DNA sequence: TTTTTTTTTTTTTTTTTTTTT
């Protein structure tokens, strides 16, 4: 659920846009 | 006939 | 002359006893003019008449009064010299071509504070003038439903047309109704008294208001126009007992559905449309003026006139 | 004589007691209440048949006036009628003595107008003798929108000299919900103006609570005929009881492009019902700072004019200067 | 006994106050 | 004592039947007031309920809630002790005579950066204070309908006032309204939490927001002045019922008509005749020199037209520093 | 499961097929967007009775919780928002981290201030990796004056040690020619936003098109209307996909008053529409040389303070000596 | 008795203790 | 296929085939200048109903690209614009290459400081080869003042090497009496630029009749959105056919003492319809100082050039 | 090739007493009412707004208002009229003389001999074309009061023309304030519509703005009023394709920032008289009669000097 | 036309 | 999609 | 073949030099 969500929480685990 | 008050 | 209505005391001379007079007259029935323009249903309707008295006396009043044909000329001889009450403003008088009709029905109708009461007022203490100046030589009536009766402008329209406010109050009878059955029974009361002096005026201000309230809903709307149908004849009448002049008033509704600019309907339905003869339509228009519309009439053309409600009653506009 | 008589005194002309209780029962306590009933009303209660209440009928009207009458004894009458001072010289002067009893006297305008101010200062004044211009009475309070403030009326007795918990025992209170709540209060006044003396009667706001229990057009029919029936109670009562209804109202806005070349895009709300049912109309406006306007919209025997009064912290009262 | 059409100017009532 | 509000249950001992309560509790009937104060045409329109059934319940309401005459001397009496929760600014509070008042409805208007979500955030934070030191004792709700709710200016102004910042975020409702329709149903949700629990506010900010956009162009002017109505008269109902103290934000539009002469003040609320006579207490906002702002009593029974002067320090609204 | 439910779960409830086709045509792209649209919407659209959009909208709201959370819930999720750098350390200590993400930041002031420049800086920010006060994500470029130059972009990714190709290939710019074109192109840019991860839109700038357009006050309230309407639409997105958005607006000068606001009278345009609608706004002054000011105007948690950047050639930064 | 609102005199128990 | 595509188009896909040349009566005489117009204009015509333009602008949007697209294609884009060289060396490497095209470059000074010679020096190289850095093109001057030297352009074409009598055929020259005409004469050059090629569209100057053809503070509103309009017109033709739009402003001094005490007239609107602004201050004899008051993407800086017998062109030391 | 007439619009189509109406306005000519906007004819009160509509949209046909190639203005203004101003130095860098059709300006400080100028010029407007003349009447607008007949004589007198006729051909008119100048140049219109003339003479335009406004409160309202006299100015060159003159006062440069050279003499009006006038000059003393002047600003003619002296016979080339 | 015309 | 004329475009010689 | 009214809204646009001991 993650209950709500406003401004895109920092612990999320995205991949590096820029891996270098 | 009656019609009306007559004047 | 002959123009006086005839007292039904003289049908003691047709072979008719006084306790069948005694009875009529208490049922409502005080002149022969009344009694030959009446079938024989209520008079076999009433108790203590068995088909046998009730034929003699239809007939007596048959051949006292006159109902066969006639030709033209003589109605028009009549019509000619009828009566027609000065509403005092000239434009208005011009609109109506002599003033308000006697032995007719003239109808009322508007937005509030257009002003039927003021002209009803006007009417009612102008009805008493000479006749040379407009006016019908007779008293007035004021059959009053919204409580809404003042001297005070009887008071100023007489001392605009130069008569006393003592001698002018005492020719104007009042009586308030408080629901449908009292109002008829205004007009029994009416009919009634108006045999004993010479009445010119009747005014039933608003005709149509306790019926708003008395029948409401879909599932009562039929008998009350049936009530309201018994009314207006009981008016017509008089129009032809006395040759009065009646005034009744009326309000309106707004129409909902799909236009014209003129979003106002006169409430009570085909049978009041039917039943009145003459019909006015008040509208509000700048400051003190007001435009009066003829709805329906015989023989005037739709026209308007503007008419204005000064502190001495209704008038012209103030040029 | 002059109040109206209880309806007990229809057990003296012969009519038993438990019809007589029905009839209270059923909302009437006044022989004139009796007389001025329709037969079908009369028919509508469980326990009267059509000659019961034809009799009970009969004997009212034996016992009140419904004849004809000279129009010198309705002048002389009318003559005799109590007013009641608005608390200003110049709308006493507008009004030509002030509210009238007897009949049916509305108030609309705008918001912070001062409606509720009036009426708070119609409802302290009323308790005032003949001679300063009162009515000589209780008066009632029925609050549509739970703006009552006896800080009010307690500032505007301490104006007047008069004492502050007097003031306040004799004025009623009633607060409605909703409109059937608002017909249960009228019929629970009509049982009470009986017993003890009353001369003003306020409704704040007639029409606050029909904006939304009814909504939309589909439900404008039952609305109209509910306010018809709410009047013509009004009226009732008035009639009744000689007591001055004072009913104030809220106003809409004009969209059509027509109402532009006027000067007042404003209407109050009711429609034609309310406009014919009530006999005075007051409309009021805003002037500057805490002044306001009075204007007569409606009235059998006032011309149009405008007055200028104020609120100020004793209520309502004249434009300092 | 005679039409009234509200509270008797000249009624003679015990003052509230 | 029996100061809180009748549970809808007390119907079981007075011969409803359970399932006539449970309907009335889906229809949003929570409580014996909210069902004593509705019309017999709200109860019909529940589905399965019979003419007599809803009879039997609006005379059984009305057995336990009293709704007769009552002389003014008892409401001057009830009114006495009347609970009015501080805004936090002495002038402000001397302004209203004591602050925002419990079971009225008060509404702030003006233009942008004035402060009306400034004062919406001190006076849930003060609600918590105990009765002696001007709060309500009692949780706050907030129904957000512009996403600017900030826990940091409750913490700064629990911080101020010596509470504990955790206790006054525990003790906050915070919900958030996306659409008009969604802004009307979170009122009956809200009548279920605050019938087990005590409330003292209530706050709408901003009630007129979305409406603007919801309904756009003349043609539906009617649709939304009647959901408008509809919406403040549940306000004043829920204010009836559990005498919180409801505050709800407003915003305003600019005079383009040009006859306001010489008023360089050419800005009025938005909402129309609806919200002007549905709100009991209405401030005007507006800014003065540097952190200060000035506010006006505009529509108000029993305070008179005034003004007064607040600065919206780091703590939150408070006494402007000379 | 962090980003949005893309509209196919609806699919999974018992949603038709054919229903789900035409809410994607009409605009909604996922079950927020379903959720955070009241009936009208749905009902106004071809092809959905009220019972359909009635099932359809409690699938969504059974979905996505539209309820009530504690307050210290709220705060917990705040305290993990992003704030995108947007190049001076000054500027970031003024915005207490930088431009916060779920709300409407506008920037106003004279020409030459340096709004484009800012847009231009921040646009390249936002690419950065997380724990370097970036965001991770693409940005949006809705340009309405022709004013985009990727030579700046191109300069600022050289500064912070990025790569040009990347960096140009991760932003998306459109331009718009017109009041109508502005607003579909938010439309396109929703479907755009929930195909790929996005941190931050730009609309430069959002005002100067409806001068021309709408011409005089007698068209004053439709453009006011279509302001507000297209305010809304970028309120929705910035809600459902939990991104930036950034506008920036121009100003006009005050003929009257003058003496009131001695600081060279200059205020936005717009009027009360874009004044409620932003959540944060910074006014833009000219100060020495390439040095400008920018000042909070309006922000609900930032005090009124000022603060001093610079242009420089690689991009908005601190100014030096 | 009618009750127009959050009493004073009414004993609420303290939400801070 | 790279200009602008002329309506006669829209009747190859469907359409009503008359409301075309209505529409050029309008003033629409390409399928881009109906394309960027709104509805409320295409409504505004009298005899055209709402489907009717609804359809006409979904036509015409099918054709022109108005979508999304990533960064990369917009600077290769912008790599291959033109510009076209002023007449000295200082000033085009203040520009970076010169006057950009499609968009709006504002020069303002007090008298004499040159701008119509750079004016007339613009709209003689501006016939000049791409890669000498013309715009190979035809030129276009508006003249408010009667202040149109033709004797100039012949003094640099001369030097240029060019043909006077070609310069002077390739040049069309109106003049504006009021603010009407002058929108008058932008209508008919939306109408004649679809014919030939243009490069260089030249305002002289755009605010010279709009201070006295409108009095007092209490016509200032309404002169203000007139110019607005005019300055919106002008973007149009930038986003039509690709023409450079140069205009010249005048300058008043700031009387209150406060802050060079010359300022650009027009106000707010004129500063931010400009793209590009140029200040020229008089120097030493012949020489005239530029200054870059505003710029996208531009750095503030300084140059130095002269108005010598063959036009603008660089100092002499 | 003159000025066609209002009559002429009366059998286009229009009634006569809007015709009555222009006149009595100021509108004495076609173009006068065609270069007007529709402000103007609507501020007109007896004409309603489609009265203006059809009237302008007629009288544009008339009346080229469209674009013209380059080529064409050349070869038409290859064919302009120059007044020589008596001095040859002066014409050699005027390059032929006063232009017609423009505004030209002189300034400088007091025993420069702007005057002279002024009447060397009324003078020599009535000579043939051959001889530098342009054919045609002049007019004298004075504001300072230092008209004297006498220097005409004796420069008509140098060339040989008799004194009657030179005097009756030259008009006259003094004004005393900004408003009887507005006037004036109004019936210098209506005056101009029935008859030729070639120059008039202004001087001086702003001697009166100096003393009618005073302050900086009444800045803007000076300005603006110089600001429509000199656009009535252009009105009138543009419609009558007459020669304007005026001329300028000077004052001094008291900031102290001139210290770059030693002449702290700058012209008055500001931007507005400095933007409007086409052509300026400013003369400068030089030694004992012979006096020097310099371009100032000229879209053509570059920045030169010349030297010219104040003889008896009037301005003329300096005796060595 | 510009001006008087020399011709 | 077009900014303006195009160094890279075939164009007739305008002064040949 | 009768019946019943209703609901406000939206800001805008700069200007103009001076005067030597
Ligand atoms: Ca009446
Ligand atoms: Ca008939
Ligand atoms: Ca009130
Ligand atoms: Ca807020
Ligand atoms: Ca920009
Ligand atoms: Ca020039
Ligand atoms: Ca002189
Ligand atoms: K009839
Ligand atoms: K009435
Ligand atoms: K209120
Ligand atoms: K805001
Ligand atoms: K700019
Ligand atoms: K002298
Ligand atoms: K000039």
């Amino acid at each position: 659920n993650q209950s709500l969500r406003l401004g895109l929480s920092r612990l999320a685990r995205v991949k590096p846009l820029h891996p270098n | 006939l009656r019609l009306g008050l007559s004047r | 002359e002959s123009f006086g209505p005839q007292p039904i005391s003289r049908l003691e001379q047709c072979g008719i006893n006084a306790n069948d007079v005694k009875k009529l007259e208490e049922a409502g029935f005080h002149t022969v003019e009344a009694v030959a323009y009446a079938p024989k249903k209520e008079l076999i309707n009433i108790k203590g008449i068995s088909e046998a008295k009730a034929d003699k006396i239809l007939a007596e009043a048959a051949k006292l009064v006159p109902m066969g044909f006639t030709t033209a000329t003589e109605f028009h001889q009549r019509r000619s010299e009828i009566i027609q009450i000065t509403t005092g403003s000239k434009e208005l008088d011009k609109l109506l071509q002599g003033g308000i009709e006697t032995g007719s029905i003239t109808e009322m109708f508007g937005e509030f504070r257009t002003g039927k009461t003021q002209i009803c007022h006007t009417l009612a203490v102008t009805c008493q003038l000479p006749i040379d100046r407009g006016g019908g030589e007779g008293k007035a009536m004021y059959i009053d439903t919204e409580g809404t009766f003042r001297p005070e402008r009887l008071l100023a329209v007489a001392e605009r047309y130069g008569l006393s406010g003592s001698d002018v109050l005492d020719n104007v009878a009042y009586a308030r109704a408080f629901n449908t059955d009292h109002q008829t029974q205004l007009l029994y009361q009416a009919s009634a008294m108006m045999v004993e002096s010479r009445y010119a005026l009747l005014i039933v201000d608003s005709a149509t208001a306790l019926y708003r309230t008395d029948y409401s809903g879909r599932g009562e709307l039929s008998a009350r126009q049936m009530h309201l149908a018994r009314f207006l004849r009981m008016l017509l009448r008089l129009a032809d007992e006395f040759g009065v002049a009646v005034v009744i008033t009326n309000q309106v509704v707004a129409q909902v559905d799909g236009f014209a600019a003129d979003p106002k309907k006169p409430i009570g339905g085909n049978i009041i449309a039917h039943a009145s003869t003459t019909r006015l339509y008040l509208r509000k228009g700048r400051g003190e003026t007001r435009i009066c519309k003829i709805y329906d009439s015989p023989c005037l053309p739709e026209a308007e006139a503007m008419f204005a409600i000064n502190a001495d009653g209704v008038g012209d506009a103030k040029d």
